[PDB]
């Protein structure tokens, strides 16, 4: 409703580094708020591609940015009669970035990894790796639980069981308010998808620079399954945390996967154990139900609600004739213990190919009016295909139906404006909760600012 | 007696014939002053209305294109006809209805592409065994229903990139089966092979030199390969005026939009054709998997018949895309290919037992509506679609257009055409709203209040401005 | 195998010092090294791992360093619990390998032994066998040889020696030396000696008695 | 809190076999690679194998290959190490270990297990009192314990009551029985003047005689 549309404030990284792929508000040790930008195929040393991370200052002028650095070197290690080896290029490091406290997490989900024993290995492969870092101090940590040191052979003889070498750890990832890291890998157990999670703190007590494979005993994984339903189901492509179970002192989790079951796409939420609660199920088959989840208490009873996004989702037309254009779910989460429903609403883009619902991203209360409200992302729809931004604002009975407000792309063709979302953050301190969009087709980043309502 | 003509008052020649289709205005000056000139045209000829001043448009529909049925689609550069009348003239005045007539024949021995779309990947091994005579069987078996069949083939795998890539050791990129006792193909993602020629040998012979390679996981790329199959129509070969099938055959899952973000791929696919002189497909490793959409679209595009020939254990994910992609037929493939040549005749039979009309271009103003014949001249109201046809039947649509009172345009014409075919019905439509007596109105006429008025059919109007 | 080579075998060494392991491997091992300690008659604590690390809850003033094929563990400001043994384990290769290990001892002045020999009993004898016992007790340093005389003549068959830890006490080491016989042997001589060497003379410090004679 | 708790002394005979455990007591034994180390005090450490306790694959010294076969029960959190076909070279400590952070490291180590292989069946001491022979300031005697099986005793002086100025030998093994001796160290005035003996308890025989010193 009352983002303003006129005065802007832009970012930007460099030409084909696709800053803005990801991005999150960060705030340092005195409160102070800046944007960290995943720009995840930013040139590194060999002048190639690996991805990078920059962490913007607040400036209503916006402009460049210094980097938030990170180790590009490709690394071995030769241990205990074996060779580890790390795989830098073309990772994407940025691929994703959270920040949580005064820490930020960028991942690289395609960072690859090898072990050489003597004629035989582990193979190559994109397990995936996050990179932690405190701007304030320096201080550095890494995050790769999916790395391990079992030859090829082995898998081949226990028929690919416990197979974590394609994780790509770090495709999606969140942070609990207690400070608990929970990596998505969609590539985990040859393509079922795992969850990997551990605590920031003994993320960075555990690490040391050098050893490649190293426990983090407070981890927590996981599990394999036999059932075909999650075969190829990227468990994992998206992640959220709520609280969903009506116990405070529980974390829970939101987990999309796109894929599952053939296909027909699904999001789970499951306690902190990993044991699933609820399974909301996709609608329409290759519409990617839960390529993005969001939580947030949209109608102001103090109790999260689920969104999910289906950008794919082909609306039935005149003449027995279907429209991609994607659909975003509600579903408002009933008074004690009890299923999540019917969706509440489902929201329906317009424009053909727009994608809307690729990316949803709570506002907290925009128009301040005790609802929470959020933004839904069609990053090639509104009528010229270049991306638009739609606000919906929430009310006693969930979210209205019509959008409050609508962001048209500034950017040209092709940029995937709304591609990456990030709100609920009040970046210059006026009272009011921001927006910031991503659009790494052209490099760059969108802040809208909030004001009084009109 | 009075009627609406009458009793309405009208002003003019055009509010009269817009009351009413039956009205009728009568343009004559020695008419009694009490008499109306807006009355049926009965009325106004017992009134002493001369003939020729009365104005009455009939809504018609007269043919001017009514070439005959084809009996045979064989012979010609396709002088074929398959729809009867193709263009016809339609003359509506306001609120009025008039009625028309289509025939459609699904017309016997009509020309035939089938382009042979089939997964290479590690698990068609033995498939590619068992159809290195099919060209020819093939060619047997569809000389049956058409004279001029051409044949083509192409392979697909999927991404060559990892994850769905092996990349380790270096020897594993030349030959993904090295840490097996074989060698395979280097990973490749689409390869076009065979454009559609009427020698089916080569078929057989190309055929005959291909051979499978191997990836990591279940899901395959053949969607990318549909797409362009679709989209690059020199190198396919695609002809103008043939029935055009796409015989996909896979064992597997499919990957779909979306995906590619696991090998690092965000760009959507463009649908565009990506396919050079050296046969493959050069944005597998940086373009999306298409979607649903986006195939529907390109596959309805260039009259592509897309067949799923897909294995029992997949049979229902394929049945149930099939149910996303309208034209789309499902037939069940052996685990060795085995049974493909009479699933590709029962899908060209189940393809040509349809026939569905669609409209184009309609304008808002106009409304349609349709009884179908089918079977034996048993007609079927409100419906625009006939099904369990076989090749050489005949079917036709009985046609009523309703136009909203008068559109601004006078002249708009639309198509009618059932799905998949060439020939089409135009019908050119005429908006009969206005009278002839109009084309020669007298302007400031000094009949009409000193020169303030025009004079126009028999009666003073009020001039512009006032 | 790769062979760890650790140095010195042992030290004598004050509350206080700064001291410095070393170990040395057969080819290079790039860090992959591991530290332990074990405190007398206990298990082991780890210290170090990958050369450098220290073990959670060790005290900083251990420290790792080195490369290639030669590493170190430095302790600065000795404390009294420190006295104990150490040994460096490589990972580098399997089968993982241990060093020789390394004793800390404390340093105090040198002492001379004091001797004492007791013949048979009366009891071992009536049951047929002899044992002479040579008592060395309180020295330092460690290093001591005892030697076993019969009318002069050295004897070497059937010694029997043990020697203790550090004294909590004193920080001296003493010596048990036991000399066993048949009592037939035993009374085939007359002399039976036990000489002690020692750095704190150039004589053997003697004690010695005469079968029957008392 | 990361402990070990491994079984108890074993006592056992040539050729026969035995099964130690390790038991993780703070934490999951399948987190990490599990290693069985053996110490001799000549012979010093040696490394036996590792075990990963997730799928049960192990590694091995070929020195050890045939002797030492390693297991682990995720059910009961516990690792074994089984021995077979013993010998007396196979007397010794054994320790299971596993890293703090570093995959392939030695961090952790249990309390250790004493193993004893031995044909001698269980033997009581004889004691015999060590008098000086027939001067100084100071007066020393002693105390023989010779021949038992197995360890250990415990030795004293006057049930406690002498402690200080007291040296008590370890125990060393004599053709397959042990022997033991103790001095104690006084001033002339004290002996013969104080009765002093010399207490020695065997409670594998469930023994304890007392020897008194008497002069020559
Ligand atoms: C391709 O597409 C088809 C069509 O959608 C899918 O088949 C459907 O699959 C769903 C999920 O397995 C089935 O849903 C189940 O319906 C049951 C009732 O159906 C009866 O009535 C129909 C009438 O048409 C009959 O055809 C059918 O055989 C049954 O007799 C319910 O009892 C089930 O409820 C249970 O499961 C759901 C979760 O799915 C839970 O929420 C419930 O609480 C309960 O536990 C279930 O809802 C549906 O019946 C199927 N239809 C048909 C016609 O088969 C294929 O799965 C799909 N295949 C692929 C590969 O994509
Ligand atoms: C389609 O069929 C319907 C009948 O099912 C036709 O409607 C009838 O037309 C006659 C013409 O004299 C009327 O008298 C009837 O009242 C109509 N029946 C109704 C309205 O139910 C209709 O004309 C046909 N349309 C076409 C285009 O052929
Ligand atoms: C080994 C693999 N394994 C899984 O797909 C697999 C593994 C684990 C789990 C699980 N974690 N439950 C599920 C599923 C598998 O089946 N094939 C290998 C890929 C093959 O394609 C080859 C080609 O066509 O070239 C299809 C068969
Ligand atoms: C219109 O319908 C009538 C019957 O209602 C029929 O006689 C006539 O032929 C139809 N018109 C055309 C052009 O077919
Ligand atoms: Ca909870
Ligand atoms: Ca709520
Ligand atoms: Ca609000
Ligand atoms: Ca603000
Ligand atoms: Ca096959
Ligand atoms: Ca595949
Ligand atoms: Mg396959």
């Amino acid at each position: 409703l009352n983002l303003d549309p006129v005065q802007l404030t832009f970012y930007a990284g460099p030409n084909g580094s696709q800053f803005g792929f990801s991005l999150d508000f960060h705030k340092d040790s005195h409160g102070r708020v800046a944007i960290v930008v995943g720009a995840p195929r930013t040139l590194g040393p060999s002048q190639e591609e690996t991805g990078g991370v920059f962490l913007c200052p607040w400036r209503a002028e916006g402009g460049q940015c210094p980097s938030l650095l990170f180790d590009l070197r490709d690394e071995t290690r030769n241990v205990g009669s074996q060779t580890l080896q790390t795989f830098k290029a073309r990772q994407g490091l940025g691929a994703s970035v959270v920040s949580w406290s005064d820490v930020i997490v960028a991942c690289a989900p395609w960072q690859h990894w090898n072990v050489l024993e003597k004629t035989e290995e582990a193979e190559k492969t994109p397990v995936g790796s996050c990179f932690l870092a405190q701007p304030e101090s320096g201080r550095r940590a890494e995050y790769s639980p999916c790395r391990g040191n079992t030859l090829s052979r082995i898998y081949v003889e226990n028929d690919f069981s416990w197979d974590k070498r394609y994780c790509e750890a770090g495709f999606s990832s969140v942070v609990t308010q207690a400070g608990e890291l929970v990596l998505g890998a969609p590539g985990g157990y040859y393509f079922l998808g795992l969850l990997a999670q551990a605590p920031v703190a003994d993320i960075f007590s555990s690490y040391r620079p050098g050893i490649l494979l190293w426990h983090v005993s407070s981890q927590s994984l996981s599990f394999d399954s036999s059932n075909p339903e999650y075969f190829d189901g990227y468990w994992g492509y998206s992640v959220a945390v709520g609280e969903f179970d009506g116990d405070l002192n529980t974390t829970e989790y939101v987990v999309g996967a796109p894929t599952w079951s053939w296909t027909l796409g699904a999001v789970e939420i499951l306690d902190s154990y990993y044991q699933r609660l609820h399974r909301l199920r996709g609608e329409q088959m290759a519409s990617y139900f839960g390529h993005s989840v969001a939580v947030t208490d949209v109608n102001g009873d103090g109790r999260h609600d689920l969104l999910v996004g289906a950008p794919l989702y082909m609306e039935s037309r005149a003449d027995r004739k279907l429209a991609e254009v994607g659909r975003v779910y509600l579903f408002l989460q009933p008074r004690g213990p009890h299923a999540l429903g019917a969706p509440s609403l489902l929201l329906t883009g317009t424009q053909l190919y727009g994608r809307f619902g690729s990316a949803i991203a709570p506002l907290g209360d925009l128009d301040r009016d005790g609802y929470n409200d959020i933004a839904v992302a069609a990053p090639y729809g509104g009528p010229s295909g270049r991306g638009q931004v739609l606000v919906f604002l929430g009310q006693s009975e969930g979210l209205r139906s019509r959008p409050s407000q609508v962001l048209d792309s500034p950017f040209p063709t092709g940029s995937a404006f709304g591609f990456s979302l990030r709100g609920a953050v009040d970046i210059d301190d006026n009272g009011y909760p921001d927006l910031i969009v991503g659009a790494y087709g052209a490099n760059q980043v969108a802040v809208y600012r909030a004001q009084p309502v009109v | 007696g009075p009627n609406i003509c009458t009793t309405r008052g009208v002003s003019s020649c055009q509010q009269c014939l817009a009351v009413s289709p039956m009205c009728a205005w009568c343009s004559d000056e020695a008419l009694p002053l009490g008499s109306p000139r807006c009355d049926l045209k009965e009325n106004l000829l017992k009134d002493n209305c001369a003939p020729e001043s009365i104005e009455f448009p009939v809504s018609e529909a007269r043919v001017l294109e009514d070439r005959p049925l084809s009996d045979k689609g064989s012979g010609d550069s396709s002088q074929v006809t398959q729809v009867s009348p193709q263009r016809i003239a339609l003359r509506l005045r306001p609120d009025d209805s008039k009625n028309f007539s289509i025939q459609v024949r699904q017309v016997e021995d009509y020309p035939v592409d089938i382009y042979y779309l089939m997964d290479l990947s590690y698990s068609m091994k033995d498939d590619l065994w068992s159809i290195q005579n099919l060209g020819t069987k093939l060619a047997t078996q569809m000389r049956k229903l058409t004279s001029n069949l051409r044949i083509g083939f192409g392979a697909f795998v999927d991404k060559p990139v990892s994850p769905y890539m092996y990349i380790s050791p270096p020897e594993a990129l030349e030959n993904p089966c090295y840490d097996m006792k074989t060698t395979c193909l280097p990973m490749f993602g689409y390869k076009h092979v065979l454009t559609l020629t009427d020698q089916v040998t080569r078929f057989n012979e190309e055929v005959k030199k291909q051979s499978v390679s191997r990836n990591r996981d279940a899901p395959e790329g053949g969607f990318d390969a549909i797409m362009q199959a679709t989209v690059c129509d020199e190198k396919i070969g695609w002809r103008n005026d043939a029935s055009h099938l796409l015989v996909f055959t896979t064992d597997a899952k499919t990957h779909i939009a979306l995906d590619g973000r696991l090998a690092g791929i965000v760009q959507p696919n463009d649908g565009q054709c990506h396919v050079g002189s050296d046969n493959h497909y050069s944005a597998s490793t940086t373009m999306d998997y298409p979607s649903l959409g986006l195939m529907t679209e390109k596959l309805s595009q260039k009259n592509i018949n897309l067949i799923f020939a897909v294995t029992e254990n997949v049979v229902n994910l394929y049945q149930n895309y099939s149910e996303l992609i309208p034209g789309t037929t499902v037939g069940v493939l052996s685990m060795d290919s085995s049974n493909v040549l009479q699933l590709i005749v029962d899908a060209y039979g189940k393809i040509r037992s349809k026939v569905e009309l669609e409209v184009r271009d309609l304008p808002e103003e106009l409304s349609l509506s349709f009884n179908a014949t089918c079977l034996n001249n048993e007609v079927i109201p409100g419906l625009k679609s006939c099904m369990g046809l076989k090749i050489g039947d005949t079917v036709s649509f009985s046609i009523e257009a309703k136009v909203r009172g008068c559109p601004q345009e006078k002249e708009k014409s639309f198509t009618i055409k059932p799905v998949g075919f060439k020939d089409s019905l135009i019908v050119q439509v005429t908006f009969d709203c206005d009278c002839a007596c109009q084309a020669q109105a007298e302007p400031n006429s000094h009949r009409c209040n000193n020169g303030n008025g025009t004079f126009e059919c028999g009666v003073c109007r009020c001039g512009p401005g006032w | 195998d790769i062979l760890m080579t650790q140095s010195p075998s042992s030290m004598s060494v004050s509350l206080g010092d700064t001291v410095s392991i070393t170990c040395h491997a057969s080819q290079g091992i790039s860090s992959n090294i591991g530290w332990l300690q074990q405190k007398p008659g206990k298990s082991f604590m780890g210290l170090i791992y990958y050369g450098t690390n220290l073990v959670d809850g060790v005290p900083s003033r251990f420290s790792g360093s080195g490369s290639g094929a030669d590493y170190s563990l430095t302790i600065s400001s000795l404390d009294s619990e420190d006295f104990a043994d150490y040994y460096c384990v490589q990972y580098a290769q399997l089968p993982y390998t241990f060093g020789g290990g390394t004793k800390l001892e404390i340093k105090r002045a040198d002492a001379a032994p004091t001797v004492s020999i007791f013949p048979p009993s009366s009891e071992q004898l009536t049951s047929g066998g002899a044992s002479v016992v040579c008592f060395l007790n309180n020295f330092y340093p460690k290093d001591i040889n005892v030697k076993w005389k019969i009318d002069g003549s050295e004897r070497q068959n059937g010694v029997l020696n043990s020697w203790t830890d550090q004294d909590s006490k004193d920080s001296t080491y003493s010596m048990s030396s036991t000399l066993t016989l048949t009592k037939d042997e035993y009374e085939r001589h007359n002399s039976y000696t036990c000489e002690a060497t020692h750095k704190t003379s150039t004589s053997p410090i003697v004690k010695s008695f005469n079968r029957n004679e008392c | 809190e990361v402990q070990l708790q491994q079984s108890g002394a074993e006592l056992v005979k040539p050729g026969a076999s035995v099964k130690l455990s390790c038991t993780a007591s703070g934490f999951n034994i399948k987190d990490t690679y599990v290693h069985w180390v053996k110490q001799r005090p000549e012979q010093g450490l040696e490394w036996i194998g590792r075990i990963d306790p997730a799928n049960g694959y192990t590694k091995y010294d070929p020195k050890f290959q045939g002797k030492a076969t390693i297991t682990a029960d995720t059910s009961s959190n516990t690792a074994y190490l089984q021995l077979s076909s013993l010998t007396s070279e196979d007397t010794a400590v054994y320790y299971c270990v596993r890293p703090l952070y570093d995959y392939y490291a030695m961090d952790y180590w249990g309390q250790g297990t004493s193993v004893t292989v031995s044909s001698a069946k269980t033997t009581a001491p004889s004691v015999y009192p060590l008098a000086p022979v027939c001067t100084g300031s100071s007066v020393t005697l002693g105390c023989l314990v010779k021949g038992y099986f197995p360890e250990p005793v415990t030795l004293t002086w006057n049930s406690g009551s002498l402690s200080s100025g007291v040296h008590t030998f370890p125990a060393v093994l004599q053709s397959d029985l042990y022997t033991l001796s103790s001095s104690v160290t006084v001033t002339s005035s004290t002996w013969p003047s104080q009765s002093i003996t010399c207490n020695v308890a065997h409670p594998a025989s469930s023994t304890k005689v007392d020897k008194k010193i008497e002069p020559r």
